[PDB]
RNA sequence: AAACUGCGGACGGCUCAUUAUAACAGUAAUAGUUUCUUUGGUUACAAGGAUAGCUUUGUGAAUGAUAAAGAUAAUACUUGAGACAAUUCAUUCAAGUGAGUUAGGAUGCCACGACAAUUGUAGACAAGUAACCAAUGAGAAUUUCUGAUCUAUCAAUCAGUUGGUAGUAUCGAGGACUACCAAGAUUAUAACGGAUAACGAGGAAUUGGGGUUCGACAUCGGAGAGGGAGCUUUACAGAUGGCUACCACUUCUAAGGAAGGCAGCAGGCGCGUAAAUUACCCACUUUCGAAUUGAAGAGGUAGUGACGACACAU
RNA sequence: AUUACUUUGAAUAAAAUAAGGUGUUUAAAGCAAAACAUUAUGUUAAUGAAUAUUCAAGCAUGGGACAAUGC
């Protein structure tokens, strides 16, 4: 579990919202 | 053992250098392995800090890259034809960096047939001769005595003329 | 007397005994020269379960 | 053509093919790589226009220029791509409260970008990685000086 | 010297520990971790000397191996754990929280904190690089590696950490109008407002800072640690409030 | 309990023989390398043999000596699903930094390949493990600049020597080594030699100022374990309270053979004008370890002590 | 335009030297103890001397008289 998306989805939670404030860039 | 310290040399003034300590593992060298051409023979060497170096004693195959066509293929090595450092490396077929070697362009020819629909057996003229003669010129770009493999590239226009005239 | 350190981590109270002349441990007692005043340091180990646990 | 005088083929550290007029990589030529070093040093025009090849030149290679920086006068220019720089300084002797003249010789690497560098010129050098047993510096700029009927160029 | 050294002689210990020169022949070498050997205070030093909860190294072990001391939000059982800067120190058995802050006497002093303000921490960014896969991360003076940060988080700034969750709460830009507490040389513990930042192309950046009482001094950019923005601090300064009394006052106030 | 496995004995302790730009001190660089520990992160309802302690039979005068057979475990050794990372090469798009075809992305290829087939019923929580980033790391290692005692009855020294190219080796730069090429490098501002009853520094004695002499020895750095040399294990050793060979010794012996290195703490012989107990304990400081507990001639206490320093009787 | 000179600093291990406080009964010492709060309370989150050095180099800064190389 921990491994199983309990962590891994974070690594897609974390990733995703990053590309948000990388795209403002204004 | 073989040492790489500068305490056994002479100063820039030519004066002899006296001794204060003994040999130490920090400046330790190892016996060179002259990678010849033949059946695959590699050894694992424990270096400092536990890392492992692949000592290739003998090799026959290698991965070579064609810059113009943006491909890399495995190929059997035929002969070593030019070594810019020592001529004795030519006779013994020693595999080192920058050694111009001769390989059979069989996989490259087959790739050309499947991709263009043509056979090679604009490109520089000497490259075609290597294709029809079955021996193309390539330069080794890896360090076989350290990485344990022969990685290289097929010679091309300006590099080919310089190295072909040397032979 | 003198100062108090409340030390629940070691389950202990410690004071500097100032003499103007099992839970108790006394250490480092010396008088002043010429008699009279005597000083020292005391060890309140309260419950008799720390004294054994927290005692060399 | 004139720089290929050795047994091996001389190439730059970073050699890349330029794009042709049609917008694709042209394998028939190689871009002349040239970088700019740091603290207020201009790249000589020879490092841009020139066709020489050197793997220790600070302008056309991956050798960096680190903190230490000195200056001096060229002493000898007999060795290939290397010169000897002499620094004259004063050493203070505390007991006599007087200075004494001293000198030290530094073997530095002179890239072929500086073609007009001769003996007696004033040279600014910078410190790089060890490039030889003794050569641990590199010439960054130079100024010509008076002549002594012996124009010994690099 | 065939390998790493494990002992630390007392005289070679960092000066601001103030270990008595006749107490013993050795000093507690701080185990590697977040903070450097000379920018840290070992946990044994804090308990035995600064707080007197233990009288020797034997009794420091009993306190720490009882699982009773929390560094940051985590609980550490290493007797020689390196506690350096404002990294919080919580003792829940005694219901008290301290913050390891500097002072004008180039010393580590424990600043008391409330429970609500012991749940946060300020970290100074040290570098920001692109990781593998174009994943940016920042490295703080504490030594934490933090995943995808705000793009404005540059090298020399300061960030506020939420200890219980590890998130980023507030960030302060390293500009020329913000408070800073020095951590390096002669300015150790001094607090002022940045007024000038001159750069030399080769060696170092030297920062001119004006003290709250009008005094001015200079330090290297390495020692600068931004505390807050616009003369307003995000943390509670020690008793001296980052003001160095110029000698005569300190001597006279000690006489009184 | 013993034993397999893991960690440690590369720290600490002693000595100053070697050493004349060597080492060391301040300084600066590593965009020319980098472990171990610790810290922050990231990436089948369970398989296979054999081995010790164990039992049995033994040899040798004997060592920390050793032979056979019969079993038996793994976080020891392997295979194996759980689904990337990191290396080399070739081409290419390129932003911080004083400065980088640089961190980074893309294409193709080779090798490598996972997050124990793991552990507490009790003090899900733990705990453990493999790689990769980063810190620890102003650490280690190389390197830059400046700085040493006497001597010219030591004036010329050097041939891997000085540089270049290509390669090799190394963790890595580098004549560190190899092949080819060129003739270079240092010197009256003292090179090359010779001496030292020479480890360097912080410092010590004496001094109105300037200075002179000393520094084996608290602490930092270097080197060594009777003399060289060569290696094993490992993250770190050219380790010597590790091994191999030669030289010089010492001890046991059943005469066949065998180990040992007090410049560790006590102590003994010799030497000299010249220098202390074959004591007790881990309670202080701290180090190591599977860890709150075990060890520590490190460390502490005690004994000898007109080397010296302070107060004080008649 | 550099260098030298000079003024301020930055940065720089302690021990030691100088020097600040402190009745080890004085003193050599130690960096602790208390002065008073008659002291748990509080001075108190108590002292750590600013502890200064420091030469020959290296880095930055204000001045350019006396000097060297300018070109």
């Amino acid at each position: 579990k921990l491994h199983k998306i309990a962590m891994l989805k974070e690594a897609k939670r974390y990733a995703a919202i990053l590309n948000r404030y990388k795209v403002l860039k204004a | 053992g073989i040492t790489r310290d500068s305490r056994h040399k002479r100063r820039a003034t030519g004066g002899k250098k006296n001794s204060m300590q003994k040999k130490k593992k920090n400046t330790m060298g190892r016996q060179p392995a002259n990678t010849r051409l033949g059946a695959i023979r590699v050894h694992d060497v424990r270096c400092r800090y536990g890392i492992i170096k692949r000592r290739a004693l003998r090799l026959e195959n290698g991965n070579f890259s064609w810059a113009s066509q943006s491909i890399t293929k495995g190929t059997k090595i035929l002969n070593v034809v030019y070594n810019a450092s020592d001529n004795d490396f030519v006779r013994t077929n020693t595999l080192v960096k920058g050694a111009i070697i001769e390989i059979d362009p069989a996989p490259f020819r087959l790739w050309f047939l499947k991709f263009y629909g043509k056979d090679i057996a604009k490109f520089d003229e000497a490259l075609l001769e290597g294709f029809q003669s079955g021996r193309v010129l390539a330069c080794i770009s890896s360090r076989p005595g350290q990485t344990g493999s022969v990685e290289g590239y097929i010679l091309e226009g300006k590099e080919l003329d310089f190295y072909s005239k040397k032979i | 007397t003198r100062n108090l350190i409340v030390n629940p981590l070691l389950c202990r109270k410690q004071v500097v005994v100032d003499i103007y002349h099992q839970t108790i441990v006394l250490n480092g007692f010396v008088t002043k020269y010429g008699g009279g005043k005597t000083s020292g340091f005391a060890l309140i180990y309260d419950t008799l379960s720390a004294l054994k646990k927290f005692v060399p | 053509m004139a720089e290929q005088t050795e047994r091996a083929y001389q190439k730059q550290v970073f050699h890349h093919h330029s794009r042709n007029e049609k917008g694709e990589i042209d394998f028939g030529n190689v871009k002349r790589y040239h970088k700019q070093i740091g603290m207020g040093f201009v790249t000589p025009a020879e490092a841009i226009k020139g066709t020489y090849i050197d793997k220790k030149c600070p302008f056309t290679s991956d050798v960096s220029i680190r903190g230490r920086t000195l200056s001096g006068i060229v002493k000898s220019c007999h060795m290939k791509r290397t010169i000897i720089v002499r620094r004259d300084y004063f050493h203070y002797v505390s007991k006599y409260q007087r200075y004494e003249k001293r000198h030290k010789n530094i073997a530095v690497h002179c890239s072929p970008a500086f073609r007009q560098l001769k003996e007696g010129d004033h040279v600014v050098i910078g410190q790089c990685r060890p490039l030889s047993k003794t050569v641990r510096f590199n010439v960054l700029k130079f100024t010509s000086r008076g002549t002594g009927d012996k124009k010994q160029f690099a | 010297a065939r390998g790493p050294r494990h002992h630390l002689k007392r005289l070679n210990a960092p000066h601001h520990w103030m270990l008595s020169k006749l107490g013993g022949t050795f000093a507690p070498k701080p185990s590697h971790g977040p903070h450097g050997m000379k920018e840290c205070l070992p946990l044994i030093l804090i308990l035995r000397n600064r707080l007197n909860y233990a009288l020797n190294g034997r009794e420091v072990t009993m306190i720490v191996k009882n699982r009773t001391i929390k560094i940051d939000g985590k609980i550490r059982t290493d007797t020689r754990y390196p506690v350096g800067f404002m990294d919080v120190l919580s003792i829940p058995r005694t219901k008290e929280n301290f913050r390891l802050m500097y002072n004008t006497k180039r010393r580590f002093c424990l600043v008391p904190l409330t429970a609500e303000q012991a749940k946060f921490k300020l970290c100074k960014i040290e570098k920001r690089v692109l990781g593998t896969g174009a994943i940016p991360y920042i490295v703080t003076h504490d030594g934490r590696t933090i995943r995808y940060p705000h793009p404005e988080l540059q090298a020399n700034d300061t960030i506020k950490l939420n200890l219980e969750t590890g998130k980023i709460v507030d960030f302060v830009k390293f500009d020329i109008g913000n408070t800073a507490m020095m951590i390096g040389g002669n300015g150790m513990g001094r607090v002022g407002v940045i007024v000038k930042r001159e750069v030399h192309p080769g060696s170092f950046e030297i920062v001119h800072i004006k003290d709250a009482k009008g005094n001015t001094f200079t330090t290297r950019l390495n020692n600068v640690f931004v505390i807050g923005k616009g003369t307003e601090t995000l943390v509670n300064l020690p008793l001296d409030k980052g003001i160095k009394k110029p000698l005569l006052q300190q001597v006279n106030e000690t006489i009184k």
